[PDB]
């Protein structure tokens, strides 16, 4: 049990799959020219 | 990271066995896990941003409890979180960019004192 | 301990850098005046021609593995 939850605290193997983030920062777009179901979610005034 | 910093401090100088083989066994599990972006989300880097400082308290009061006997294990372990830099870099607006580059370079610079003492 | 012992000895520059370059015979007798032992200049040459003297994982691994593993007057000495 002891190890089992520092299994789950830490998991070594179980999270990391290969390790290839591109990191760059996310850019999200602002334009209200463009109609979508995504950018009417986050704007509002139509 | 409390438990553990008051038990190195407790034991301090006077070496043992048994806390020498809880510490090895804790920071051989907590390692791998170390400076690991993988999945860039703010919940999980801030959890393993505490990750990096319990790693750094493991190896300190692992160093603490040890202290002026050079063991091996304590050597191993302390010489493998002093090399290879890790993160985001490498395998595993122009003042925004300054202050990323800022955040991983003082993450660099907190993870190096800690094996370095 | 042995090289003022060799600056003592004239002709010891000459033959050591044709013993170097591996000259033949021919051209060493034609300006030295004496004898050389051509057994002795082809042990030389062989002694000193004698030349006796998937990509992810592998870094969690090999950083294990090579950084936990414990392996328990100038240089002038190549």
């Amino acid at each position: 049990g002891i190890n089992k939850v520092l299994d789950h605290l830490a998991p070594s193997e179980l999270i990391k799959p290969v390790k290839s983030c591109h990191n760059k920062p996310s850019v999200l777009v602002l334009d209200d020219r463009i109609v979508d179901a995504a950018t009417k979610d986050l704007y509002v005034n139509g | 990271a409390g438990r553990i910093l008051a038990m190195g401090i407790r034991f301090a100088s006077t070496g043992n066995l048994k806390i020498r083989n809880i510490l090895l066994s804790l920071v051989d599990k907590f390692l791998p896990l170390y400076q690991y972006p993988g999945k860039q989300n703010l919940d999980f880097r801030l959890t393993i941003s505490v990750i990096n400082v319990l790693t750094n308290v493991i190896v300190v009061s692992l160093s603490m409890v040890m202290c002026a006997s050079g063991d091996l294990e304590v050597l191993r372990r302390v010489k493998y979180l002093h090399e290879v830099a890790s993160g985001p870099y490498s395998d595993l607006s122009d003042p925004t960019a300054y202050l990323e580059d800022k955040k991983d370079i003082d993450d660099h610079y907190g993870k190096f004192i800690s094996t370095n003492l | 301990f042995v090289k003022p012992y060799f600056q003592e000895r004239k002709h010891l520059v000459n033959v050591l850098l044709y013993a170097m370059l591996d000259l033949p015979e021919e051209e060493l007798k034609e300006k030295i005046n004496f004898n050389v032992d051509m057994k002795a200049l082809l042990s030389l040459v062989d002694t000193l021609h004698d030349s006796d003297i998937i990509r992810h994982a592998m870094l969690y691994e090999h950083i294990l593995n090579y950084y936990i593993a414990w392996v328990p007057k100038s240089s002038y000495i190549k």
